[PDB]
């Protein structure tokens, strides 16, 4: 988040989103123009979105129910086996990789 | 997907969708971890400018450089396939001896110095490629050019000499 | 019987060494660190011992403008 | 400097088990707090709403430095009660400047000065007080959520340890126990308040929290609800610590149980530091544009507490027969005025808040000195009241009853008028400083539409004035129940005093009685100064009131 | 005032110096320009006031 | 019995402890240098490895943008900014591979 | 499955296997005086569930705080290369303030039961 | 040559009555730029502490045992000396901060630095610390003498983050170098 110091010794994931919001505030707000900080409204929403993921969880949720209902309606002929997915990209398994790609 | 290390992963998701015809296609690097570490100093001896150009491109497009530096990335991949092929047309016994040693030694360079010295000499006399590590102390001999390794589980044979280019045997 | 430190500091140090060694030598050992910090680094540099440069713990991004390279372009694939 | 003084005093205390060193450890702590004032005065040559220090974790404001110096000066005055003996043999024969600086007086003084009293034998007492000052001073300067928690604990823990410092007292152990347990519950609300702020905003700096609150104030997925009701839980834990109703049940019980000299520091300092910290947090989080967030302001708790504290403080004090159970209820009604001034966030309300908090601290300090001095003055007085023989911890709390002060005008008339002026200043009677404080808060709240709370406040003041007048009725309307000790003034028993010169040579020897024993000057001069400030505030008002005008202008400027 | 001035503007210099992804930190060149101007404006303003006192010698 | 005299044991202890501190200076100095070599070897590999990873991310992002404009008809904007954000959540099928 | 989890499984089943064998294959003849408290042969007052005097409780109070202090030093020992001189200084100030509290414990003879 | 950039870090502007020289001046600079009054005031302030405890003893004897007052003077001596030095340090650094009259300090700073710039030496010296640890140190100690009464702190790091644009120093040195070259021609 806003600190800039993450779990691995590298920087926090939502630090770019926070630095952009502070940069926006200092570079738009002032006493001369109080309402310049309305420029920060989308920037402040992105910082919260990076933090809690409510908007992205709502997008995937709608997309995932839409995707699955199309899969059931979709015509099915032959499902790849688990072992066939494992074979994709190997040294001498050209037959399986082709089957995975329907080619 | 997130850079967080998973604690309860039980499933892998794969996408069989290919990159669109618009983006040029680059064949990916086929070397494994042991061959890539054995040739890493050679990567940077030839590909440093492109390796450094792709990183400065991404820093010039903060938050967006994945999409906006795809050509510099294609260039680094090509530069790196060039050295690999070069290390394969020449010096292939030496290259294999080094990275096959590295896999049995936790991929620790100090545990395979005799195979590194043999390969480094063969890469130097067929590619003009030298191993250079920046900011090593000048008071002491470089660690990769040292006869005795203190952390090596097996002592280095007295008859195995480090490879210093230029000076003869 | 026991010496007072401010009455005679050198006598107190002998008594503390002999009669309270664990506490007295704790202060000596602990004080030796700040004495090491103040004296060794100058002597180390006097004799030419050089503190090494830090090892890189992030990709070393070079400074200055990009180098405008020409090589390994798309047409070089095949 | 406060920490260097703590560490240096702790190193000397660590090598001594001598209890005769307590008076001198206290005198050195007064010198140490005077260096902190010199450093803080030197730091006052800048104009700014705040400068982040030490990695943004701390900050300095002109308001910050004024309040630290006030905390350091109040602390020097309270420290006087453990750095000077309560009674002094004074003789006209030993009264010149030459006599004081070049002549010595020898007499048996262990009993007359109470050399081996409990307030003169605790070695670590000025050391634990410095710890509370340090916690109070950091809390004013805190800039971060984690900084806030650590500083309020450093303040709170030392206040628990001061309440239990009289280990051989069952009353002090109980007040310490109640205060620690209920204050630990208070900190669990503060920690939950800070945690919910960090958990929802991702940041731990208040400076970042202020910007999120400011952007948010406009006129769909992340509404900043958490700020107001994380700050509400945060505020409830601090309303306990200042003893605002309905979180005030503890202070009447604890203040009455702990020793009086201890109650003076415990009941004054924490209020100064907490209300200053809350002041700047009330200003930044105010929404200048009314919206749905304004409907849920955490500052509404401050109005409930002021409304309740005004009502609870004045009413429950009506039937209090214990003098220290009465002072606590008096404070509870005064923090209602402070809370109401703090809740109206206006230039006039902020000047009123700054001035009310300083003047009540000096005035409530005067009350405690008079109480402590009236007790020490009963050494040459004797009583036969069945009620005054059943009181417990009479050494730690010499005066515990309002009735024990009955007829004190006939024992010490001018010390009684000093208390009368201080009490009348708590009522709000002109032309005393307490009237001007109360009417400034009434002004600001009248000008901002808080008419209903102004009506409540004036009605409660008449209710609160009833028990104030009962104290004054006991001191002046009835005869004393305390008579002069017949043995200490008998014209047949006297102690002999020798007056020596610069080198141990007798000048003259004098035979002295109990009428030659008086209150020590550090406590009479202090009461004399604060009484005179209260009385003649209408002539010395300009610099003091102008200080608060400038501090508030800076806070509201730019 | 409804505008917050950071008491600690040096928070813009925070962030870990290790394990940094390329293209991770946002460019703050406009931010540094701002603070440069505030400093140059304050010192400029101070330089005028002290010169006025010399003129009134 | 001088095997138990305090002075020669104090002497031999000071020698052993001074010798082992000498060997520790050399060891850590060598290891900090070995650490420098491991990090420069990693640094040369970072731009070819990250480039392959970025091609995979652009490819998976583009696919999901195409999948949404089919399934949901249009694309939903999670972030106001144009910056790529690595996904916290991904659409998954209702069943794993049958095995 | 991980070795660590399997290790916990085995040590638990060894604790059960030994316990089960005794609970099944040993004689069990509990009677009044067998089930009594040992007191060297003579019954006495049962006082082990009544408040008892611990003369070393001041050592437990100090142990809790010092346990917290050496825990606040473990991050330093695993972060010395980055901390360097600037971080060493703060860690020395931290140790120095803690040592003064220990000097208070030694000088006041808190740890000197007689 | 010209570093092409003279303000690299975002600093805090404080309203003060005099020019800001350094928001984080090195320890040695504070001692070197100290006026002789600063040693007069700091010595008087250090003597005040034990002298206060002496006067309290003469007028109102504590009645302590034989060795107590000597012990108490040793604490009062140190605490006075500790607060006296903190007072001596604050007087010099307020001038660096522009929070006290600093014409003399402003002129010695504009000479010492332009001497380092014409010599090619770094303005504020070389750190053995990393450039990020230098920043943490600048951030920790800038304006830290204003908290001396509570927590003290001193700058012992040769960092390059001092809150001032360095362009004035480079401008004067080149003009001074411009004047030097013309003067050397007539020889
Ligand atoms: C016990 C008392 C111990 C006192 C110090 C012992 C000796 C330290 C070494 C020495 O000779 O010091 C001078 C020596 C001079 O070196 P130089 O090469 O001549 O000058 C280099 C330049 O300064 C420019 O330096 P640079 O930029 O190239 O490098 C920056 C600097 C990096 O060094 C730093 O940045 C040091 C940080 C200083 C912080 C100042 C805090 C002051 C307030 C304290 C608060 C107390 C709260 C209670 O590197 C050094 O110079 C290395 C210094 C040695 C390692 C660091 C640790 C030493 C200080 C330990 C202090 C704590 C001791 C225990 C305290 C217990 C308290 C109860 O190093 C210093 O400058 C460090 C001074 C430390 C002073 C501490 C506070 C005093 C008041
Ligand atoms: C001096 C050494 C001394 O007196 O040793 C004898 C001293 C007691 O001897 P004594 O003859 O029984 O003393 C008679 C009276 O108590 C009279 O003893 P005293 O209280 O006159 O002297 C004790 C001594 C204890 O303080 C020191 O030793 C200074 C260090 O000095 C003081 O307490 C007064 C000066 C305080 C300076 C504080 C400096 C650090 C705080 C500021 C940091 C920034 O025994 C000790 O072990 C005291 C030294 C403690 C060293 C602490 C080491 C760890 C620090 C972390
Ligand atoms: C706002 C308004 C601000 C104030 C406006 C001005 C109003 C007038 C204030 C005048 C205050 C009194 C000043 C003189 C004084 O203390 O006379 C007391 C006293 C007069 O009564 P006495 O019965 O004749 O005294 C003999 C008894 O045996 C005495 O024996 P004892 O055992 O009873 O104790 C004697 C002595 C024992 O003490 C000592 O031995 C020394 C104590 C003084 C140390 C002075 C240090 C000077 C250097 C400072 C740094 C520069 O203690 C004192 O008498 C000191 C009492 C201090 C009370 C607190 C005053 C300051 C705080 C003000 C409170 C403000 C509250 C409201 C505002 C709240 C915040 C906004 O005279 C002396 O003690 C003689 C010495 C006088 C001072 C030294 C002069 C020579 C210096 C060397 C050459
Ligand atoms: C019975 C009523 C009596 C009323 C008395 C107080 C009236 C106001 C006094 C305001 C006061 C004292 C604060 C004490 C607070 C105590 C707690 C509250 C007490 C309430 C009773 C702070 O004055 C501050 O007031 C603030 C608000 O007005 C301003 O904002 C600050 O800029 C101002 O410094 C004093 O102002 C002045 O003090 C002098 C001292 O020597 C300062 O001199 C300088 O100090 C160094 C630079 O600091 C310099 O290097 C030094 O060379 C020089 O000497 C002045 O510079 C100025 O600071
Ligand atoms: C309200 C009272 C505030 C204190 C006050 O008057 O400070 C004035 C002054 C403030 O300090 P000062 O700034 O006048 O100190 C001298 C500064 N020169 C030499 C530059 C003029 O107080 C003192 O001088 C004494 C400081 C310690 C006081 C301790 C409590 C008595
Ligand atoms: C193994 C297969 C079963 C063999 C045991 C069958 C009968 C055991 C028996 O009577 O034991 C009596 C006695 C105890 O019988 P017990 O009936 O007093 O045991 C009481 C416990 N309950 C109530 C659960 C039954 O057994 C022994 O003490 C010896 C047991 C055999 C030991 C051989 C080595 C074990 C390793
Ligand atoms: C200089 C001498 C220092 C040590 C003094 C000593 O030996 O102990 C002194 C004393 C114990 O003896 P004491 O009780 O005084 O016996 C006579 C009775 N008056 O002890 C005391 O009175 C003080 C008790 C603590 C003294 C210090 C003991 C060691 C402190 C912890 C470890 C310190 C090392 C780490 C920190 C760095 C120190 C520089
Ligand atoms: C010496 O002349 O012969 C060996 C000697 C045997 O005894 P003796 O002959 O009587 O010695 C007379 C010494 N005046 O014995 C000796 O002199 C040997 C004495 C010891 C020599 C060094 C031992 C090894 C080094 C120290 C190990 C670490 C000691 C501390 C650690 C343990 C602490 C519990
Ligand atoms: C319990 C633990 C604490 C108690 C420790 C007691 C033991 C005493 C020894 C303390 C530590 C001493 C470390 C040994 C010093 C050392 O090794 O110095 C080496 C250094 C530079 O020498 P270097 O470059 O390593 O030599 C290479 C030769 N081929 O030399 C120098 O730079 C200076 C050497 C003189 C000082």
């Amino acid at each position: 988040m806003a600190s800039g110091y993450g779990l691995n010794g590298g920087p926090s994931r939502c630090f770019p989103f926070w630095q952009e919001l502070l940069a926006c505030y200092v570079t738009n707000s002032s006493e001369d123009n109080p309402d310049g900080k309305n420029k920060c409204i989308p920037v402040m929403e992105d910082y919260y979105e990076c933090l809690h993921h409510r908007k992205e969880a709502a997008r995937v949720r709608a997309l995932q129910a839409a995707y699955r209902e199309a899969e059931a309606k979709k015509l099915q002929e032959n499902p790849p086996t688990a072992g066939q997915i494992r074979n994709l990209g190997l040294l001498n398994k050209e037959e399986d990789t082709k089957k995975v790609h329907c080619a | 997907m997130a850079t967080r290390k998973p604690a309860f992963n039980q499933h892998v998701l794969l996408d069989t969708t290919p990159l669109p015809d618009s983006i040029p296609k680059v064949k990916e690097i086929g070397a494994s971890s042991a061959p890539l570490l054995s040739a890493s100093f050679f990567i940077g001896a030839r590909c440093k400018d492109y390796n450094d150009d792709y990183m400065q491109c991404k820093n010039e497009n903060p938050g967006r450089g994945e999409f906006e530096c795809l050509k510099e990335g294609r260039r680094v991949t090509r530069c790196a396939r060039s050295v690999l092929k070069d290390i394969n047309t020449h010096c292939l016994e030496q290259f294999r001896a080094h990275w096959q040693c590295l896999d049995n030694n936790n991929q620790q360079l100090w545990q395979c110095r005799p195979a590194e010295w043999k390969l480094n000499k063969c890469v130097y006399e067929n590619l003009k490629l030298e191993k250079v590590i920046p900011d090593q102390p000048k008071n002491s001999t470089p660690v990769h050019l040292r006869q005795r390794q203190i952390f090596a589980h097996h002592a280095i044979p007295p008859w195995e000499r480090p490879f210093i280019p230029g000076q003869p045997e | 019987t026991t010496p007072r430190f401010w009455s005679t500091p050198l006598k107190y140090c002998r008594w503390a060494a002999r009669e309270r060694p664990a506490l007295f030598f704790s202060v000596v050992i602990g004080a030796l660190g700040p004495v090491t910090l103040a004296t060794v680094p100058p002597l180390r540099r006097l004799i030419g011992d050089v503190d090494a440069a830090p090892i890189p713990l992030t990709y070393p991004i070079p400074p200055g403008p990009r180098k405008q390279l020409k090589g390994y372009d798309d047409d070089t694939e095949d | 400097m406060i920490m260097i003084s703590i560490l240096s005093l702790l190193l000397s205390t660590s090598v001594t088990l001598r209890r005769d060193m307590s008076i001198l450890f206290n005198r050195i702590s007064i010198i140490a707090l005077a260096y902190c004032i010199l450093h803080d005065t030197m730091s006052l040559s800048f104009i700014s709403k705040g400068i982040g220090l030490h990695g943004g974790l701390l900050h300095i404001t002109n308001l910050t430095q004024i309040f630290h110096i006030f905390i350091f000066i109040i602390s020097i005055l309270i420290l006087q009660l453990t750095s000077f003996y309560p009674r002094k043999v004074w003789i006209p024969e030993y009264s010149s400047l030459k006599d004081i600086f070049f002549n010595k007086i020898l007499y048996y003084r262990t009993k007359i000065i109470n050399k081996m009293g409990e307030h003169m034998k605790i070695i670590e007492y000025p050391l634990i007080l410095l710890f509370v000052i340090s916690g109070a001073v950091f809390l004013i300067s805190t800039n971060d959520l984690v900084s806030i928690f650590l500083s309020i604990e450093l303040q709170s823990y030392g206040l628990y340890l001061l309440s239990t410092i009289y280990r051989n007292s069952e009353l002090s152990t109980t007040g310490g126990l109640i205060y620690f347990l209920l204050g630990g519950l208070s900190s669990c609300f503060i920690l939950l308040g800070t945690s919910l702020l960090y958990v929802n905003s991702g940041t731990t700096s208040l400076d970042g929290l202020y910007i999120l609150n400011s952007i948010s104030d406009v006129n769909s997925w992340y509404k900043p609800y958490y700020l107001n009701f994380s700050l509400l839980i945060f505020s409830i834990g601090f309303l306990f610590k200042v003893s605002a109703a309905p979180f005030h049940f503890w202070s009447p019980d604890v203040y009455d149980a702990i020793p009086t000299i201890v109650t003076t520091f415990v009941a004054i300092i924490a209020k100064i530091s907490i209300f200053i910290f809350l002041l700047e947090l009330v200003y930044y989080t105010n929404s200048n544009a009314n919206s749905y967030l304004s409907e849920f302001s955490w500052t509404y708790a401050l109005l409930i507490s002021s409304l309740l504290s005004l009502i609870i403080g004045t009413v429950v004090g009506l039937t209090q027969f214990r003098i220290k159970r009465l002072l606590a209820y008096s404070t509870i009604s005064h923090v209602g005025f402070i809370l109401l001034a703090l809740s109206v966030s206006s230039i006039e309300s902020t000047q009123a808040f700054i001035f009310y908090l300083i003047q009540y601290s000096i005035s409530n300090l005067n009350a405690f000195f008079i109480l402590i001095t009236i007790g020490f003055s009963l050494y040459g007085y004797v009583t036969n009241n069945k009620e005054y023989k059943s009181l417990l911890d009479k050494n730690n709390s010499p005066i515990q009853l309002i009735s024990q002060l009955k007829g004190y005008f006939y024992i010490n008339p001018l010390l009684s008028l000093s208390l009368a002026i201080t009490i009348f200043s708590f009522v709000g009677v002109p032309p005393l400083v307490g009237f001007f404080a109360k009417q400034m808060v009434l002004s600001a709240a009248l000008d901002n539409g808080y008419i209903f709370l102004s009506l409540i406040a004036i009605i409660t003041s008449v209710i609160g004035a009833v028990y104030y007048l009962n104290v004054i009725k006991e001191i002046f309307f009835y005869s004393p129940e305390h008579e002069v000790n017949p043995v200490l003034n008998e014209s047949d028993s006297n102690f002999s005093l020798r007056i020596l010169n610069e080198k141990n040579v007798l000048i003259r020897s004098v035979l002295l009685k109990g009428r030659n024993i008086f209150i020590s000057s550090p406590f009479s001069i202090t009461i004399s100064i604060i009484t005179n400030v209260i009385l003649l505030f209408i002539f010395m008002n300009k610099e003091w009131l102008s200080m608060g005008t400038i501090l508030v202008q800076i806070l509201f400027s730019a | 005032s409804r505008h917050i001035e950071l008491k600690y503007p040096e928070v813009f210099s925070h962030g870990s110096p290790f394990n940094v992804p390329a293209g991770f930190y946002p460019n703050l060149d406009h931010v540094i320009e701002h603070y440069r101007k505030q400093h140059l404006e304050e010192e400029e303003r101070k330089a005028k006031k002290l010169a006025a006192a010399a003129a009134a010698a | 019995r001088g095997l138990f005299r305090p002075r020669p044991l104090l002497a031999g202890a000071a020698v052993l402890m001074l010798y082992g501190w000498y060997k520790l200076v050399k060891g850590i100095r060598e290891q900090n240098e070995l650490a420098r070599e491991k990090m420069w070897a990693r640094i040369h590999l970072i731009p070819l490895l990250q480039a392959e990873e970025d091609r995979d991310h652009v490819r998976r992002y583009l696919a999901d943008q195409a999948r949404e404009k089919g399934l949901l008809g249009e694309n939903i904007k999670v972030y106001n900014s144009d910056r790529y954000v690595r996904p916290t959540f991904a659409v998954t099928p209702s069943k794993p591979a049958q095995e | 499955m991980s070795a660590m989890s399997i290790y916990i499984i085995f040590v638990s089943i060894i604790a059960i296997l030994f316990l089960a064998i005794d609970l099944i294959f040993a004689p069990h003849n509990p009677y009044k005086e067998k089930l009594s408290a040992f007191e060297c042969g003579f019954h006495s007052f049962s006082q082990s569930r009544s408040p008892f005097n611990i003369s070393f409780f001041i050592y437990g109070l100090v142990f809790l705080l010092l346990d917290l202090e050496i825990l606040l030093l473990y991050p330093f020992a695993v972060s010395e290369y980055v901390n360097s001189a600037y971080g060493l200084a703060a860690a020395l100030i931290f140790i120095g303030i803690i040592t003064i509290g220990f000097v208070y414990e030694l000088g006041h003879d808190a740890l000197k039961v007689h | 040559n010209t570093p092409t950039q003279t303000y690299q870090f975002p600093s805090k502007t404080v309203k003060t009555d005099y020019p800001l020289i350094d928001n984080d001046p090195h320890f040695t600079r504070v001692i070197r730029y100290a006026r002789p009054s600063d040693y007069a005031h700091g010595l008087a302030a250090a003597a005040a502490g034990p002298a206060a405890l002496w006067l309290m003893e003469r007028i109102s004897p504590s009645q302590v045992g034989r060795g107590g007052f000597a012990k108490a003077m040793r604490l009062a001596g140190f605490i006075g000396l500790a607060g006296g030095f903190l007072y001596f340090y604050q007087r010099s650094i307020l001038r660096f901060y522009g929070m006290s009259e600093n014409a003399r300090e402003v002129e010695m700073d504009m000479r010492e630095m332009t001497d380092r710039v014409k010599a090619g030496l770094p303005l504020y010296g070389e750190s053995r610390l990393s450039p990020a640890m230098q920043g943490v140190a600048a951030r920790q100690s800038r304006y830290s003498a204003l908290f001396f009464g509570v927590m003290p702190w001193f700058n012992f790091v040769n960092h390059n983050q001092h809150g001032v644009d360095t362009a004035k120093y480079y401008q004067q040195a080149e003009r001074e170098l411009e004047a030097e070259r013309l003067a050397r021609e007539q020889a």
